[PDB]
């Protein structure tokens, strides 16, 4: 509340938000030009981001941003299957060197990396990113509009926050169909979503006038999200609902969806 | 790189030394900042990397200009706009006769604007003093020094305390606060607004206890009616002397009424009562703002 | 300005301008002087701490002066067993690096904050805090004389490159370590 919640600047912040965006959104469908890599191994990789930064406490941005550098590079450079590890954790030190107060040491991160690729090795994929990317490291994120979006809720509910990062996190691991869609869009999907689960109420009229989000026009993305989150205990990839079972996070993975979506 | 000949050096050591070069086949003058990776053990440092990423979206008349990045190996180059001199260089210069009072209002004016775009495009500045204010012949003052620039969110989180040079460090980052946000870039212009019309650092402390006494001594020392909730910071001791707030008829002479109210309120305790660089913009202090040539003695 | 920190009296020597405005700086030919025996009445003690790598150290230093290259180091040499003056005579510390542009200065600081933590505004033990101007290199320049031995080591050297990569490593890890230490200190009681 009040200059932390930048009232000047909030208004203008999301709309320079809303129009970068787009500029940072990956290509959809880069896995069809990549011929050594498929969805399977980015979701598992991904699964491998999110349980690497449960354990250094990293930011969930950071995770938001690695996820992103990784889909822009990757919708741009072919890389094989055994170095995907490799950029993966060089988004990864980019992330944290961008977000995070006390960064983890490169050395950390040839340690989670289990030694198959050394110091000189991940500098130097580091630098590729970097080089790839054009030190586009300032991108939009599922978190930073989720963040503003929660400032619309009255009264607050730690428990719908807490859902609907589970469900935007949840949205990171698959590629299909959530490279079709802005953060913006699976932003408002998931509150909307973890409002209904939680309080049973549904998208607000105070952000369908700040973000033109209607409830028809969130409906392709909403559908999605509620069959990902219907079909979360059954996924292979199963470390953000055990990350999401943490008291600190209420334990949202543990409830319930919702059994039909009244939309 | 080869592409640029190198014409002066500027910074003793190397110490993110800079050189003024000359563009060999368009005959453009830029400051080319050096950033070493070979002494640098762990990669890119995060403070390059941030003032990159940030310094490519903004994009205003009061803001440095980054012109190109040169990426190797070994070495780093960032690619600069020339501007002649620094704020702090042009006030040792004018340090006799001072300031004009039409040169500092169309200063401030461009400051506040470069803020406000700053603050609309989410990048916190933190590091504003005059030594990264640079003006030119012109009369255009620029922002620069962007390594301890920062993304932020709505609403902030906790991000780094020891960022502000302490004579321009705010209140609330001296007393421990979880939060801050641009209100702390504000407290910053406002203390170079004083340094402007005295020709003098306003709070000039050597520590952070010296620094919070001589504010308080300024500006008397905060209660829970002035700023609520800072009796209660982590770094707020009850012990502290019981001083009265100075009238800023002394405080700053040459301000008229006008000036000395966007000072005022340019110098909140509350961050959150802090004015913003927006509403600073439409203060009755800009009323007669015309933009002046400095004599550029250095 | 122009008293010392615990405003009592001005500063002993002819001040400098220098790169940063917050501390008081003093040319070489001021501290040619003093090793020279020009305040020796005025001056109960004059401490040069050299604030350069230990490897710099070994390739010549001033005449007196005691290499303390990080914070922990000039706490327990300045602060534990700090030097009692009395009156009539002054304690003067000065501190200098290759170019006194980043490590003496910021030595200078710890000391001053260091000393202001503990004891009780606005007493100080050491008032009386200088940078030499131009770092080393402009002292050798100089005064080649008083450096023994007459030798300059910079830190950038060809050689030497693996124990600056460790000393640069060694001084980040101790700044983060105490950086977490006390946001972790301040968030607990917030």
């Amino acid at each position: 509340m009040g200059v932390n919640e930048v009232p000047d600047y909030h208004e203008d912040i999301h709309t320079y938000l809303r129009e970068m965006e787009v500029k940072c959104k990956p290509k959809v469908g880069y896995m069809k030009k990549q011929p050594d890599i498929t969805n399977s191994m980015r979701a598992i990789l991904v699964d491998w981001l999110v349980e690497v930064g449960e354990e250094y406490k990293l930011q969930n941005e950071t995770l938001h941003l690695a996820v992103n550098y990784i889909d822009r590079f990757l919708s741009s450079m072919s890389v094989l299957r055994g170095k995907l590890q490799l950029v993966g954790t060089a988004a990864m030190l980019l992330a944290s060197k961008f977000e995070e107060i006390y960064p983890p040491e490169v050395a950390e991160f040839v340690y989670i990396t289990d030694d198959t690729y050394t110091k000189k090795q991940v500098l130097r994929m580091e630098h590729l990113v970097l080089k790839v990317l054009a030190f586009d490291l300032a991108a939009p994120t599922i978190n930073q509009f989720l963040t503003q979006y929660f400032l619309h809720q009255q009264p607050a509910n730690c428990k719908v926050e807490s859902l609907a990062m589970f469900l935007g996190e949840l949205s990171l691991i698959d590629a299909d169909p959530y490279l079709k869609y802005l953060p913006s869009v699976i932003a408002a999907a998931a509150f909307h979503l973890a409002l209904y689960t939680v309080t049973g109420q549904s998208w607000p009229e105070s952000l369908v006038q700040k973000t033109g989000y209607t409830l028809e026009t969130l409906k392709p993305c909403l559908l999605d999200l509620h069959q990902t989150y219907l079909r979360a205990p059954q996924h292979a990839q199963q470390s953000i609902r055990e990350k999401y079972k943490n008291s600190k996070y209420h334990g949202v993975s543990l409830l319930n969806p919702p059994e039909t979506l009244n939309v | 790189m080869e592409n640029f000949q190198k014409v002066e050096k500027i910074g003793e050591g190397t110490y993110g030394v800079v050189y003024k070069a000359r563009n060999k086949l368009t005959g453009e003058v830029v400051a080319l900042k050096k950033i070493r990776l070979d002494t640098e053990t762990e990669g890119v440092p995060s403070t390059a990397i941030r003032e990159i990423s940030l310094l490519k979206e903004l994009n205003h008349p009061n803001i440095v200009k980054l012109l190109d990045v040169i990426h190797t190996e070994n070495k780093l180059y960032l690619v600069f706009e020339f501007l002649h001199q620094d704020l702090k260089k042009f006030m040792d210069a004018s340090a006799l006769t001072g300031i004009p009072l039409p040169l500092i209002k169309s200063y401030l004016f461009q400051l506040l604007q470069g803020l406000a775009f700053c603050h609309s495009h989410r990048v916190l500045h933190r590091d504003l003093k005059p030594q990264n204010l640079l003006i030119n012949t012109e009369g255009a003052i620029k922002l620069a020094d962007f390594g301890l620039a920062r993304a932020f969110g709505v609403p902030v989180r906790t991000y780094t305390h020891e960022v502000v040079t302490l004579w321009y460090r705010a209140p609330e980052i001296l007393l421990g606060c979880k939060y801050y946000s641009t209100a702390v870039d504000i407290w910053s212009l406002g203390c170079i607004f004083a340094e402007m019309v005295t020709r003098r650092a306003l709070f000039p402390g050597d520590s952070e206890i010296d620094q919070l006494f001589r504010i308080f001594r300024t500006l008397g020392t905060p209660d829970e009616v002035v700023w609520p909730g800072v009796t209660s910071m982590p770094d707020y001791k009850p012990s502290f002397p019981k001083w009265a707030r100075q009238d800023f008829s002394k405080v700053v002479p040459p301000l008229d009424e006008d000036g000395r109210s966007l000072l005022s309120q340019m110098l909140h305790y509350d961050p959150n009562k802090r004015i913003s660089a927006k509403a600073a913009l439409a203060h009755p202090f800009f009323q007669d703002v015309t933009k002046p040539v400095p004599h550029l003695r250095l | 300005s122009m008293v010392i920190g615990d405003f009592s009296k001005g500063y002993l020597f002819h001040t400098v301008a220098g790169k940063h405005q917050d501390l008081k700086y003093i040319s070489p030919e001021i501290m040619a002087s003093v090793l020279n025996g020009k305040f020796a009445n005025l001056i109960k003690e004059f401490v040069i701490i050299d604030c350069r790598y230990p490897y710099e150290y070994e390739g010549g230093h001033i005449k007196g002066a005691v290499n303390l290259h990080m914070e922990e180091e000039v706490e327990d040499f300045l602060l534990k067993k700090p030097i009692v003056p009395t009156d009539g005579k002054r304690v003067i510390v000065v501190f200098h690096s290759e170019f006194s542009s980043e490590r003496g200065p910021r030595m200078c600081r710890y000391v001053r904050e260091r000393d202001r933590l503990g004891n009780e505004y606005p007493k100080l033990h050491y008032p009386e805090l200088y940078v030499l101007k131009g770092g080393y290199k402009e002292f050798f320049m100089k005064c080649q004389s008083y450096c023994e031995p007459p030798s300059y080591r910079p830190m950038h050297h060809e050689d030497f490159k693996e124990d600056l990569k460790k000393f640069r490593t060694k001084s980040r890890t101790w700044a983060g370590e105490k950086s977490k230490r006390e946001m972790y200190s301040r968030l607990k009681k917030l």
